[PDB]
């Protein structure tokens, strides 16, 4: 079977590095776009970053310049560098892939989902 | 030496965007054809290749000089600086020059103003093939050059003594057909922009049939002889006639299909076309003739006792019939 | 006499400037086309495009090379149509486009004592249509060919045909193996953009399928057959082995035929007028085994029953046949 | 003198004018801007993984260098002068082998405002490359984009941007769908980062979503599939002594689903895994398979067992089916649902 | 600040000589190379090849392009490449090759200020490797890339992989449909020919080949053909019309998947792995219908010796078939 | 210091030199010395009667025009300057589109040494026309021909020679074998004249040697269609009351042969002539034809001469057997001989 299983997250004092792993297994997903999604408490699910099979990197209006993704091929992952963390950063974030089907920056378009992994940050 | 001196002259003082003797006389143009080989034949698209080396004569007098040479043999350097025919091919769907390892051209000149432009070309040349009588059709493909932009009161064209050549008939690219002979002729045709001289090689091809003979012919008629052996077998053998007959009837449509995958999708009948479907309107016939006859056996059984021996001989006489009619005017009459 | 006309077209190169156009800053050139058509070749319908040769030329006037004392057309080398401003003509619809170039370029400049220029070029070019193929074979395509400018509006150039509809010229003398040309058309409009209006010529054609081969090679063979199933309804229903044999070895004739127009017609994936008729073929030759089955099924306690529908179907499968190549060969043709 | 001071214009602008420097070399970033027309989205081919597109390709951007003065605002460049500026080195990233169309005349245009602004347009034919998932062929939906950015340019001295909304920077024509076997839904404009062993660049990306039409597969493949197991199962109704007619029965409709097996093969690509149309085929081919052996299974306890020879095809006739009909339900339900 | 790096520009190629290598007369000028892999497609076995799209550079300091006071990378218009020095590097086996120039030609050159040059092109290629299909399509197969200078030898430019075994990126990202890639190498070496040194560079891919679409095409259909051919030993031997009937039309069938295989796969005309299976499945059916030939043959006058030969079939015959797979699959997988 | 001395050289050689003029001119005959390294042996076209090659094409002569002094004793030059001087205008007779290598730079160098001697060296893919006669496919042989010379140059002016003996002036790399179906046995050098309307020309020609192999006809197309006329033979054994068991085998044995026989034919190249593969064919559908009138002959003197249709049977079981086993034996002593 197909399962995203997510590490890393916890807590950070306003600030600091924090790499969100994200590992994939029972399918190569080296023609697939891996993506980063985020759910505030109640508000909406919101699109992060994504970075497709040629490498290109998206990301959203909010995060740009501040979080950072990447893919090893190699071993089927995909990590998202979060740096300069603020209390509104406090969510639930998930990893997706997808074949970005009218639209990549739509939640609505991922076959597979992860199980989500809680960051709190603390001010 | 001196020879440098000699090129060095003629080029002054040279106008190569006007033609000699511009306003006085058409500039005559000898052309001269050496066909090196006669590549396949595409029925489908309806053209043919062919490599050939092209040469042309005619006079300049701006090109004289005065030496104990008696003429200056050069390569492809020279052909860009002086005036040229704008000689091209009008029913050519794609041509070329030969550059490896260098331009294949040369020119040479003479004291009196002669010059002579030699180069190599492949063509693919456009010709419309009536294929009515496939496979026993006959074809005369043309070959038409003429100039692009002067008129007949400018440049004329004419064949020299030995017009075209060919040299191992036996060696070109001609599985299909074989090559007969060739005729060339000269023609004016007037256009939208004046009468042009055109200049024309016909080449006779006649298709082989040692192919079409074992593949398609034999086979079909072999099936039909298969399906008259039902009408030996007892009447009461029901699965054995039956299965004979639709059996045969699979193998015809099988071989149907292979008849027409030379030849381009024309709406009319060709000479294979109405052999192959003759061939199955008897098999068709042969397995109706077995359902009447079963079911009259019930019904009229003294009549579906004379049904068998009848076609014992009906059917045999009536293909053969059909063969003598469709040879003979094939092979005889056309 | 040659030394007069070498010293007259020195001076009217000389001195030229070719990046501005004819009458600059006044009234807009007009420029006139033929087209004599060489070939056509091609009609690709799973590319949807055609293939064409043709002889382009252009006309317009251009007073800086007008000359006097010679009276005589130059036709000049080829190469000095480098040296002169030309249309910026292209084709709208084009994909792919050359000219000819054996022996030389295949191209023409002539000049005129009252500065009137002919520029001649020999082109091949695949030019693309949208073709509805709904109801192949027996379907009817247009396709056309634009002509316009690039980077001209109508102030400062003009387009028309020149000889009204006389301009377009060797279509009659056109053979296609698999259509027939039911119509040409010129027509002469200007394109109202944003940035202004635009000139546009436009020739089309109207392309008719034939349809002889598809008879011998698909409709006919399908009707053959299928009239072959019927021949078991005239056969004993005790006879189990020739019914059998006889009602599946036609479902398999239908089935190589089918398969065999699949690999040999063009690939158009989507439901076609020849796919409606041989699929109708197909239900037929098996529902005609589908009745032997409940015939075999109650022979043995109802005879008379298993009679009647042998009568019957000797009636209905014939009947329903034809009323449905009626149908068909009313909604296509 | 209005002819005179067109040409004076002509000759001033590139004198002290080094084209191997872009705008701003050194003082800033140059900005261009980009829109695309799309006049004919050609056709896909699922063999080799790509696609035509013929477009309108417009870019703009400020050089101060080629500012004038004079009565008119716009000038236009012959092709030789529009060699001597300036242009951005844009290329399509998945692009195969590209076309710029010279018929008659190259079809490139260059206007220069008063102000310094530079609009450059082209028309071009381009082939991409559209990599494709095919495991739920014939009901399969693709994304193919389009990118293009600058070749040597880093973003920190070339960027790119849409010169209107993304949404509207991009233009289909109302004719442009020229494809036979999809249909075009709509496209998406998007604009990323790339990072290579050279730095960083900015990419432009558009996506054209396609669904595949699945009408023909229907006639073509599952109705004769659907119709040829149905005819094996009718054979359960034959009675038993008929050896003959139910072996001939079966063995011919096993060399029919063979005849159709290879036929629909010939469409699919080579690959790898089996694809939605692949499972199809080989349920139908087991179903047959499974027909004969049940007959030979019946034939064997006849003339000593008929009780249980006569049980065998009554299951049979229930059981198959029921089978069949259950293994669509699940097939339609889990492909139709994607 | 433009104004200064216009006049530093000029400067370098005042008196720049193109004939003359960096650092001529002296020590051999190092090339560092680098790859970056855009595609891999079209494994063609027929024509024995691949085509490889990439993007290729090129390192070396030539003393001559050095300048200060910049403090910057001078990215300049690609024609300038036409005005330096460039190494004469080539592709050993390429058969068919070129540069892509939409919208521009994609060449890059870039200047350092210790005078370091980097040289970038993006180039299509189809290069030639010998595919030995003998175990088809259960095979492996090596394709490299051989990179050489046409003209120097070690005296005069020597080649090294820029970055070591990182030199080349690109390949994890790399989708086959038939083959997957398992290792790529690098290698660097020297050629010893009697004029001297020569360096080359050398990529190399090992494919191992897809098997899922053979299973399902070619296998398991010959498979069930020939288990169906068994079902004739459990038919009694007196009907003798079913087994003729099921024996003859198994052959027909096998003669149907062999000949359309053929059809389908690459022409390879020599004896490969999958036309040793085909022709194995062809003789076992060929044995099973000359099984009831000798039973048909004996059974009226002994019966009781036919009936022993039908049951020691239904033995015999899975039997060697198992062991026929089994021999088969040791010497393939 | 040493660069000037070696750059004044380069601006120096070209000075008063007219590369219209061949070398010797009105003095002595140009002599050209010539040798090839095959790096690939291409493939080869059945279809289209040609195959590719891939060449290291050397030639060397003799300019004192270009004589020079100077420590450097050989001089490399650049291809903008070696357009500038006389080369051989050398083609191939019977090639067809050749292609010079461009990647990434042309792929052609020129040495010139103190003496005047020049060694020019160039990388092409010729390819080259091989006609074929198709008679005895697939057990055929063929000599593929290459063939060059001077296209301006009579044999008075340009005369070629090998560097080396002729055998050792062509050179094969071991992996340079690109056949799929062919044998390269070995070549053959030589060297002649030729005549035409312009003059005599000198030619050079090498010869290639290919033997098709079998193996894969064997299993293919022999194997599979002696199997089916055995099989046909196998109803004599049957007993004659078995109407609808001997007429089904003798009519779908018919309809096997019909399907090897399409098949087979589909992979040659079209020649309107026959072949050995379609004499073989022939030949056995004419035996499965035999074998199924012979049963229409016994079954009808079936009930009215039962002794008769009995003879019939056995003679069949040994006259069929027997012919086929001649006509082999005449087929196979025949064609692999030749
Ligand atoms: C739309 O755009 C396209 C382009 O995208 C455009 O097509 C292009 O059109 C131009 C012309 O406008 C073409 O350029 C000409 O090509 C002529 C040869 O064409 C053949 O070869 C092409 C490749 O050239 C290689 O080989 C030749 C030698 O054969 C060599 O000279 C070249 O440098 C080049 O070799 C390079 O590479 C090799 C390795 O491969 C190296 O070893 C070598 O060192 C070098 O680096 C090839 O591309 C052609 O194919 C095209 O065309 C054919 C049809 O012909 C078509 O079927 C194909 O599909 C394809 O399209 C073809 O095989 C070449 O001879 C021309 O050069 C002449 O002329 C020019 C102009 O006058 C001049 O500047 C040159 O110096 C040279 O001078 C000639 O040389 C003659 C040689 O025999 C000689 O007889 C003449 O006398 C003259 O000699 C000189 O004269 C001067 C003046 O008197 C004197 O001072 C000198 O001393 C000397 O005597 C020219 O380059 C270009 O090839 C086309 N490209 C394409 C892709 O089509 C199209 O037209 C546009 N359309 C529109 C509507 O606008
Ligand atoms: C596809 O197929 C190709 C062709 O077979 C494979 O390419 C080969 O890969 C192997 C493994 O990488 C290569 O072997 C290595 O070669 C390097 C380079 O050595 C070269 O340069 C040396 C100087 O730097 C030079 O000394 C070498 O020559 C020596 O060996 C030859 C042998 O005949 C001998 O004649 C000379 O006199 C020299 O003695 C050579 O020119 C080398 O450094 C490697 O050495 C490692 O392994 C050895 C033991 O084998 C060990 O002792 C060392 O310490 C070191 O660990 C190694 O030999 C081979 O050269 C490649 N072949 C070619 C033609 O390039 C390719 O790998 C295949 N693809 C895949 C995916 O596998
Ligand atoms: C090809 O053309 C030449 C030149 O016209 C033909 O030869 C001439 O034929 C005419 C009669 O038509 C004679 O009067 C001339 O004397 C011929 N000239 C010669 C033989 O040098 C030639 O016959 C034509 N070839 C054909 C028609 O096959
Ligand atoms: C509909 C075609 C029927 C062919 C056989 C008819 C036999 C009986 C004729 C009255
Ligand atoms: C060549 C065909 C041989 C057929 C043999 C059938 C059985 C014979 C038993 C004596
Ligand atoms: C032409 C078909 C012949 C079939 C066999 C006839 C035998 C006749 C014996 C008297
Ligand atoms: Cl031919």
């Amino acid at each position: 079977q197909v399962q995203l299983q997510e590490s890393g997250g916890g807590l950070v004092q306003a600030g600091g590095s924090l790499r969100v792993s994200c590992a994939a297994s029972g399918r190569t997903f080296t023609t697939y776009i891996m993506a980063w999604f985020r759910q505030a408490p109640g508000k909406e699910r919101e699109f992060l970053a994504a970075m497709d099979q040629g490498r290109i990197q998206y990301y959203g209006d909010s995060v740009r310049g501040r979080f950072t993704i990447s893919r090893d091929y190699a071993k089927n992952s995909v990590d998202l560098q979060l740096d300069g963390l603020r209390p509104e950063d406090t969510a639930v974030y998930y990893c997706a892939a997808g074949a970005g089907f009218w639209g990549l920056r739509t939640a609505s378009s991922y076959h597979y989902w992860g199980q989500g992994t809680q960051v709190t940050v603390s001010s | 030496g001196d020879v440098t001196v000699i090129l060095n002259n003629l080029l002054e003082g040279y106008d190569n965007k006007l033609r000699p003797d511009i306003g006085v006389k058409p500039t005559l143009i000898h052309t001269d054809m050496y066909v090196n080989s006669i590549g396949p034949v595409n029925a489908i698209n309806m053209e043919y290749t062919i490599d050939i080396f092209f040469a042309q004569t005619w006079y300049d007098r701006r090109l004289k000089f005065n030496s104990t040479i008696k003429v200056l043999r050069l390569n492809s350097n020279m052909v860009g600086k002086i005036w040229i025919p704008d000689t091209f091919f009008r029913n050519s769907k794609k041509a070329d020059a030969h550059w490896i390892t260098t331009p294949n051209r040369m020119l040479r000149i003479w004291n009196d103003g002669r010059v002579l432009y030699t180069l190599r070309l492949t063509i693919d040349a456009e010709c419309q093939l009536q294929l009515h009588n496939f496979p026993m059709d006959e074809h005369s493909c043309p070959l038409e050059f003429s100039s692009y932009g002067y008129p007949r009161e400018e440049i004329v064209y004419q064949w020299k003594r030995s017009s075209v050549e060919v040299g191992d008939t036996r060696s070109w690219r001609l599985y299909q057909f074989s090559f007969v002979g060739l005729r060339n002729t000269t023609e004016v045709v007037k256009t939208t922009s004046g009468d042009y001289v055109v200049m024309s090689v016909y080449f006779d091809l006649s298709r082989r049939m040692g192919y079409f003979t074992i593949q398609t012919y034999i086979p079909c008629t072999l099936i039909v002889v298969l399906s008259w052996v039902s009408f030996w077998i007892n009447k009461d053998a029901v699965p054995a006639r039956t299965s004979l007959g639709i059996t045969t009837v699979l193998t015809m449509t099988t071989l149907s299909t292979i008849a027409r995958k030379s030849l381009p999708k024309v709406s009319y009948v060709t000479a294979m076309d109405l052999f192959v479907s003759v061939c199955f309107i008897f098999v068709f016939s042969a397995l109706v003739e077995y359902g009447t006859l079963h079911y009259f056996v019930s019904s009229q059984p003294a009549r579906a006792a004379k049904m068998d021996s009848y076609a014992r001989i009906f059917f045999p006489t009536a293909f053969c019939l059909f063969n003598l009619v469709y040879w003979v005017s094939y092979l005889y009459l056309g | 006499n040659m030394s007069f006309v070498k010293e007259t077209v020195d001076k009217l190169l000389k001195g030229y400037d070719i990046r501005l156009r004819p009458d600059f800053g006044g009234p807009p050139v007009c420029v006139g086309m033929n087209i004599d058509i060489a070939s056509i070749d091609m009609v690709s319908e799973v590319n949807m495009d055609y293939t064409l040769t043709m002889y382009f030329q252009q006309y317009w006037r251009d007073k800086r090379l007008a000359y006097s004392g010679i009276p005589l057309n130059l036709t000049l080398d080829n190469r000095v149509a480098d040296q002169l401003w030309v249309p910026d003509t292209y084709f709208l619809n084009d994909k792919k486009s050359f000219v000819h170039g054996v022996t030389v370029k295949n191209r023409m400049i002539r000049l005129h004592p009252d500065g009137t220029v002919l520029y001649g070029l020999r082109i091949t070019t695949t030019a693309a249509c949208m073709m509805d193929l709904r109801r192949y074979p027996l379907d009817e395509q247009n396709c056309t060919l634009e002509i316009e400018s690039y980077g001209y509006t109508t102030d400062d150039i003009e387009f028309y045909w020149r000889g009204g509809d006389k301009a377009v010229t060797g279509v009659e003398r056109i053979e296609l193996p698999q259509f027939s040309i039911v119509e040409h058309r010129l027509v002469s409009r200007n394109v109202v953009f944003a940035t202004g209006a635009y000139p546009r010529l436009s020739l089309s054609f109207r392309l008719k399928r034939n349809i002889g081969y598809f008879i011998l090679q698909t409709y006919m063979p399908s009707i053959l057959i299928t009239i072959l199933s019927w021949v078991s309804f005239w056969i004993n229903y005790d006879a189990s082995a020739a019914r059998v044999a006889l009602g599946i070895t036609t479902v398999l004739t239908m089935t190589t035929i089918n398969t065999h127009l699949r690999e040999t017609l063009p690939k158009i994936p989507y439901v076609k007028a020849i796919d409606m008729y041989l699929m109708g073929c197909f239900v037929f030759v098996f529902l005609a085994l589908l009745e032997y089955a409940f015939v075999n099924y109650i022979f043995f306690s109802q005879p008379a029953r298993a009679a009647a529908i042998d009568r019957w179907s000797r009636i209905v499968f014939p009947f329903t046949f034809s009323l449905f190549n009626l149908v068909y060969w009313l909604y296509y043709v | 003198d209005n002819t005179t001071v067109f040409t004076r214009i002509l000759d001033r602008l590139l004198d002290g004018y080094d084209n191997r420097l872009r705008p701003g070399l050194g003082e800033r970033v140059t900005e261009v801007k980009t829109d695309i027309f799309v006049t004919s989205f050609g056709p896909v081919s699922d063999h080799d993984m790509e696609y035509t597109i013929d477009v309108f390709f417009r870019q703009s951007w400020k050089d101060e260098r080629l500012k004038f003065k004079g009565p008119m605002t716009v000038l236009r460049l012959n092709n030789l002068m529009a060699s001597k500026i300036w242009t951005p080195d844009t290329f399509f990233h998945n692009g195969k082998k590209s076309v710029a169309h010279n018929m008659t005349m190259p079809n490139k245009l260059l206007r220069i405002t008063e102000d310094g602004t530079l609009l450059y347009t082209m028309r071009l034919t381009v082939r991409a490359e559209c990599p494709m998932h095919l495991e739920d062929f014939p009901m399969d939906a693709h994304a193919c984009p389009l990118k293009f950015g600058s070749y040597a340019y880093t973003r920190a001295e070339v960027v790119y941007e849409w010169t209107r909304e993304p949404a509207r920077s991009v233009v289909v024509a109302e004719d442009g769908s020229r494809l036979n076997q999809y249909d075009l839904l709509g496209q998406t404009v998007d604009s990323g980062i790339v990072q290579s062993s050279t730095g960083e660049y900015v990419v432009m990306t558009t996506h054209f979503h396609l669904k595949r039409k699945i009408g023909y597969f229907v006639i073509q493949t599952y109705l004769p599939c659907i119709m040829t197991v149905i005819l094996s199962q009718v054979s359960f109704w034959l009675n038993r002594e008929s050896v003959p007619a139910r072996t001939v029965f079966g063995v011919t409709t096993v060399l029919t689903m063979t005849t159709l097996s290879i036929s629909a093969r010939n469409s699919l690509p080579k690959v790898a895994y089996a694809t939605a149309m692949d499972w199809f085929i080989a349920v139908c081919y087991a179903f047959v398979f499974s027909a004969l052996i049940e007959f030979a299974t019946v034939n064997y306890f006849t003339k000593s067992q008929p009780a249980r020879a006569a049980k065998i095809d009554r299951l049979s006739r229930i059981a198959f089916p029921l089978l069949f009909g259950i293994f669509n339900l699940v097939y339609w339900a889990t492909y139709l649902n994607r």
